[PDB]
RNA sequence: UAAUUGCGAUAACGAACGAGACCUUAACCUACUAAAUAGUGGUGCUAGCAUUUGCUGGUUAUCCACUUCUUAGAGGGACUAUCGGUUUCAAGCCGAUGGAAGUUUGAGGCAAUAACAGGUCUGUGAUGCCCUUAGACGUUCUGGGCCGCACGCGCGCUACACUGACGGAGCCAGCGAGUCUAACCUUGGCCGAGAGGUCUUGGUAAUCUUGUGAAACUCCGUCGUGCUGGGGAUAGAGCAUUGUAAUUAUUGCUCUUCAACGAGGAAUUCCUAGUAAGCGCAAGUCAUCAGCUUGCGUUGAUUACGUCCCUGCCCUUUGUACACACC
């Protein structure tokens, strides 16, 4: 019928793209994985020591696709939360934007987004087919 | 023929709209295509003080909006119709602005 | 006061008494038997999954099984 | 120049003010009231408003 | 409360005294005669003075 | 105990000292003759249902 | 040819563009359907409409809403009344007053307000108070 | 029957189950009975809703709080204790949640075993400080429904909230047995018990 | 699931590092008892050592252990970063040393009486046993205990 | 005074306002302020008709 | 009656101020004016799926029209309309319908006569009088100080956890501000673990920062009731930025240290509906620094719609040996 990842929910497409990147096996990830907190924000590093990064991955896969072109403040004031900054009360935090300028690089050498006119880094074909393909996969599991 | 943006400023709001009345009456005067006059909303600078002297309780406070009138006009029209709209239909407390490009 | 590791003993408590319970939760598990809640959630997946009781209303807060018969 | 409307409206009232202030403590002797300012590009006009501008 | 004052009260007891042969049990009409012949100053003191005729007029029909 | 069902006739107006207790004159639901006068809690309205743990109290003004 | 309607849907501070137009009962919400909204708790309460009245009621038409403003429950209130009313513009213009009072009557036996927008606005911060009505703690010794 | 298919994917139990019968997303509003004739007309089971999280208007009169579907007064009362105030939706999951366990803990009708606690629970007397002149004096008092309502709603949250803090039995679970030990007067859910102390207190002051 | 039954690779509340450690709970909080490791250190030397943390601390013997203190108190032949330690330069050494169980105490009665005998205002505020950092004194920390 | 407020009052009154005062604040006679107020004819002092009524 | 607001009655009659009215701002408008400095519809060009005719998008303007939403000039709209009741048969209130709204529609601006020995001589080249005026009571500079610390008090932030913390993951605002003789806001590209630093753009602003992709929130889970992974002060070590200078840690980051506190007495503060209360943002401050205030949204209640018992306030009567007036 033809499908989107807007016609997808969202925390099932992100675990189906996570998984299939882990399926794939080619990310390029970084090799310090287990000890960036990805934001001050933070008080303990992702707990799931070993997904994460395939997650992360598939969220800003997501994030993309359902808008125009992003570079990294975008993300970084996205997925930064609020600090318990200490006695001081909370307030709006900064990221790790080099965790993500590592995605990028790493979307940018599979395929998946380009560095793009009028700034930004917009999705490309092989992403989109990609990210059509496997809404498929997860609007074709119900039985 | 000149693709000209007139754009006018104020902080009073009959007077604007006079002048904004007069430059919309020569345009239908002289019969150009003109994009007909845009209301922007209205930059209203609030300087909110004390409202006391020296420091003293029950710390009260006053607020003094201004408000801020900005209007644009998007017109064609040759040198001479350009240099009559702008230096005959000048009035106080309006400050007008031309840009030709 | 309570428990932290199996020892087929309390496994197979659970087996028996867990049918007997028409309502099961992991607060309700480790305040009739005595497990540590965690283990007790390991105990609820597992009982989804080897199917001996039933969820109907799985929420990451909580989770309300009940019996399969 | 290439100043902000916001800056150069608050510029002309504090222009305004600072005028009048001083014609106020200078022709006080006069009969100063106030002034009305005439902003026109080539030459703009400064309004006095007194009551004898004979001896202005 | 919704107890009107006299700068709306002797307004429309004047304007009763002298346009009777107008002014009938509807306030639209009313407020439209009102704003052709009176001399009003704002459109909220306008509809209350219009409001009073009208229930003033609402009072004559029955006695 | 044989609690006793009531139904309101007519409110007479909050009294009590700090004025947080209303009087009603209630009727017992089944006698139409007996209406009594009873404070009364909370918010009461007409005709609704009131409930008694006794019948032969009838307490009096609260200052 | 192509039948429309553009209507909104307001509530505290939250804006829906609705667009109803003939279609085939393709319902949206910014691309997404509405069976993606996710509040998690309120995907009953915008299908609303739609289990009140019934789904025949789409027959041939298509929807799409969007957001902008006002957090997270009222938007999805925004998304709720901006298709109620867009559905109620259209079988004014388009069809009859029958079935328009129908439907109106449907929405305000079980008023909702999903036929006016909620006119409750907020209050403006004042001095005294981190509120508008409340104050700080005084001190007096 | 025959649910409508249609170019949106919308499941049939979302429709079929509930098109032509708008109970709620289970467990009726529909059926529903309540035991004594004073809670007529002050609680509105006489209307199906779907979600207890409607924009309430209903504090801006006197009366119109006693129209809230009561399920609504439920949640609304759930959010105390300073910082839930405002967790609107939490406490509609919460609901949600010990409706199911009231569901599995009893066969019957979760609403019905709601209003039934609520007409088993509600004090029915008051006691209030007095004083004329002098020394504190009480005097017993009888009670309005709807200030019965009000107080009995309070007292099955605030046993709820007291009983769940600290300890891991949950709060949909320590709300749902409230509800099944106030159904049923078993003496050892707390509304129960404040509902003999006010009672047994005027009993003793009037 | 994951259940496992073995009643005699667990035990109870073991030592290691001259300190007892309840092994009745998970590593990397368990570990915490340490005066001197973290949640974060804590976390990232288990992942260095390769243990799996869905475990307690009762099992996962004595390998594993010295896995586990190896990793701990050499950071640079296990290529911890140095930030991440918590005695970082080191004045009198200069190189780094992730400071440890009794370690950080005693460094830390090193660096005062360090500075100290140089007799600078922070060690004199030591001393005189108030408050260092530069913050107010006269309301807070009343009745200090 | 007294007298030069009057002819300021006179001469305003006459010259066809609807209201004046004048305020004079401060010490006169002795060592401790007092105030006089001279008014003719009547002042509003409520809203917006303030403003775009009255000089001050 | 919100009211010396009115209906009335009357040795008073006409008035002026005050309330009101007026003014801002919030809401409603298929109604005019129009909007490449805002949207929308269509057309191209194009990505991708489905392929069936559909859908998701981009596409500064490829290009044409329109104003629903944003905007704001002009207005309209409410008067308590309609109806019942109630009342000397008035002013009014009470209920129901209608609608955008019926507490004065909300919320403010304004708010009198007379007063205070209330604050300010330290905002003032506003001023008097006393005082000093060249080794100054003027400036100006280098340090210190206001930041000291047995202790008493005021305001607040964080909390005492499972309605919770933590970690993923979803991801939604409004008010604003921002640089010409300056380095203002910063998108973006790179590097850094982070703070940040770089290469450079945009923007004098409805454009660029910016939909400020805010927090709370909510889903999928780790933890199990243990002062524990709550709470995060204390304290050491390092790393940066701002500044001529940072110790009397400026402040920010990274690790380690884990204290008191188990919802807190007598007392007592605030609140009647988008309100309290939770939740963050922007501004004033600013070379940096907000735990503060000034304002904005986000989520949004329970309870009374009362009374004069207490804290008091207005009017009349009565009483006084008070008039600085019950201190």
């Amino acid at each position: 019928p033809g499908v989107s990842v807007r016609d997808v929910a969202a925390q099932d497409f992100i675990n189906a793209y996570a998984s299939f990147l882990q399926r794939q096996g080619k990310l390029e990830v970084p090799g310090y994985v287990d000890i960036v907190k990805t934001s001050s924000g933070n008080e303990m590093p992702p707990q799931d020591a070993e997904g994460w990064f395939y997650k992360r991955a598939a969220s800003v896969a997501r994030h993309i696709y359902m808008r125009k072109q992003v570079g990294v403040g975008k993300l970084n004031k996205l997925y930064g939360g609020a600090k318990s900054r200490g006695v001081r009360p909370y307030k709006h935090i900064d990221a790790s934007g080099s965790i993500n300028r590592k995605v990028l690089q790493a979307l940018e050498k599979i395929g998946i987004v380009e560095i793009s006119p009028k700034g930004g880094r917009r999705i490309s074909e092989n992403g989109q087919r990609d990210l059509d393909r496997i809404a498929a996969q997860t609007l074709e599991e119900d039985e | 023929i000149i693709k000209i943006r007139i754009t006018l400023t104020s902080t009073k709001v009959k007077q604007l709209e006079n002048v904004s009345s007069n430059i919309v009456k020569n345009a239908e005067q002289h019969n150009l295509v003109k994009k007909g006059p845009v209301r922007l909303p209205t930059k209203v600078l609030k300087i909110s003080t004390r409202k006391t002297p020296n420091g003293e309780g029950s710390k009260t406070w006053e607020t003094y909006e201004m408000r801020i009138h900005k209007r644009y006009i998007d017109l064609e029209a040759p040198v001479q119709i350009v240099k009559r709209i702008t230096q005959i239909t000048i009035e106080p407390g309006v400050d007008v602005e031309v840009v030709v490009a | 006061q309570h428990a932290v590791i199996l020892d087929q003993e309390k496994y197979d408590r659970i087996l028996k008494e867990v049918p007997t319970y028409r309502y099961v939760s992991v607060s309700v598990l480790v305040d009739r038997l005595k497990i540590g809640g965690s283990l007790a959630r390991i105990a609820l997946r597992h009982l989804e999954k080897e199917g001996i009781i039933k969820p109907i209303s799985k929420h990451s807060k909580q989770a309300i099984y009940t019996r399969a018969t | 120049a290439l100043i902000s409307k916001k800056r150069k409206l608050v510029a002309d009232g504090v222009f305004y003010a600072e005028l009048n202030e001083f014609f106020t403590r200078e022709l006080a002797e006069e009969g100063y009231s106030g002034v009305e300012v005439r902003v026109t590009p080539t030459k703009t006009e400064v309004i006095i408003r007194a009551t004898r501008t004979q001896d202005v | 409360g919704r107890v009107r004052t006299k700068t709306v009260k002797r307004a429309s007891k004047a304007l009763i005294e002298r346009y009777y042969p107008k002014l009938t049990l509807d306030f639209q009409t009313n407020k439209r005669l009102c704003d052709e012949i009176a001399t009003i100053q704002s459109k909220r003191l306008r509809n209350k003075i219009a409001g009073y005729t009208t229930h003033l007029m609402k009072r004559i029909q029955k006695g | 105990t044989p609690v006793t069902l009531a139904k309101v006739i007519k409110v007479l107006g909050r009294t009590g000292s700090r004025g947080g207790v209303t009087q009603v004159r209630v009727e017992f639901l089944e006698d139409t003759s007996r209406t009594i006068v009873r404070n009364v809690k909370g918010p009461v309205r007409e005709n609704d249902i009131l409930v008694l743990m006794e019948s032969e109290r009838e307490a009096r003004r609260l200052r | 040819a192509v039948p429309s309607v553009q209507t909104f849907g307001k509530k505290k501070s939250a804006t829906a563009v609705a667009h109803v137009k003939a279609g085939k009962g393709l319902i949206k919400v910014n691309g997404s359907p509405i069976t993606l909204v996710e509040p998690e708790i309120l995907r009953f309460k915008v299908y609303e409409p739609l289990l009140l009245v019934g789904l025949d009621k789409f027959s041939n038409i298509d929807i799409r809403v969007r957001v902008t403003g006002g957090g997270h429950v009222s938007q999805v209130y925004a998304i709720r009344q901006a298709i109620a009313k867009g559905l109620v513009a259209y079988h004014q213009k388009y069809v009859d007053e029958q079935s328009k009072n129908e439907l109106k009557k449907a929405f305000t036996s079980y008023d909702r307000t999903l036929l006016i927008a909620d006119s409750r606005r907020p209050e403006p911060k004042k001095f005294g108070g981190k509120g508008a009505r409340s104050r700080f703690q005084k001190s007096y010794r | 029957f025959t649910p409508v298919v249609l170019a949106t994917p919308i499941p049939e139990e979302v429709q079929q189950a509930q098109t032509e019968i708008k109970l709620f997303n289970k467990w009726s509003f529909e059926e529903v009975e309540v035991k004594d004739a004073s809670l007529v007309d002050y609680v509105q089971v006489r209307q199906p809703i779907f979600v207890a999280h409607t924009a309430g208007r209903y504090a801006n009169k006197r009366f119109r709080k006693a129209q809230c579907p009561i399920i609504e007064r439920l949640t609304n009362s759930l959010m105390m204790n300073g910082r839930n105030n405002g967790k609107k939706l939490k406490a509609v999951r919460i609901i949600k949640h010990t409706l199911d366990i009231i569901n599995v803990l009893t066969d019957q009708n979760p609403i019905q075993v709601v209003v039934d606690a609520i007409t088993n629970t509600g004090p029915r007397e008051d006691t209030t400080r007095v004083g004329g002149g002098g020394a504190a004096r009480r005097q017993a008092v009888d009670v309005s429904p709807l200030r019965r309502v009000n107080q009995a709603i309070a007292l099955l949250t605030i046993g709820a909230r007291e009983a769940a803090f600290r300890n891991i039995k949950t709060i949909a679970e320590t709300l749902a047995e409230e509800l099944i030990n106030a159904a049923k007067g078993s003496s050892t859910s707390y509304a129960i018990k404040k509902k003999d102390e006010l009672e047994r207190v005027a009993k003793s002051n009037r | 699931s994951l259940v496992v039954q073995e009643q005699g690779s667990f035990q109870h509340i073991l030592r290691l590092l001259n300190t007892n450690v309840d092994g009745n709970i998970k590593i990397v909080y368990a570990l915490t008892t340490i005066k001197g490791v973290g949640r974060r250190y804590s976390n990232l030397v288990c992942k260095k050592a390769d243990v799996d943390l869905h475990k307690r601390a009762g099992e996962l013997t004595q390998e594993e252990l010295e896995r586990i203190v190896q990793i701990m108190q050499n950071p640079t032949h296990y290529k911890i970063p140095a930030w991440f330690l918590n005695r970082q330069n080191d004045i009198t050494d200069g190189k780094d040393y992730h400071t440890l169980a009794n370690n950080v105490e005693s460094k830390l009665r090193d660096d005062l009486e360090r500075l100290k005998k140089i007799r600078a205002h922070r060690g004199i505020r030591h001393f005189w046993g108030l408050r260092v950092r530069g913050q107010h004194t006269k309301t807070t920390g009343r009745r200090r205990a | 005074i007294r007298r030069a407020a009057y002819g300021v009052v006179r001469y305003v009154m006459e010259s066809g306002a609807k209201g004046c005062e004048v305020v004079v604040s401060g010490k006169l006679r002795a060592a401790r302020a007092k105030a006089m107020k001279f008014a003719d004819g009547f002042l509003i002092h409520s809203g917006q008709p303030v403003n775009d009524f009255i000089d001050t």
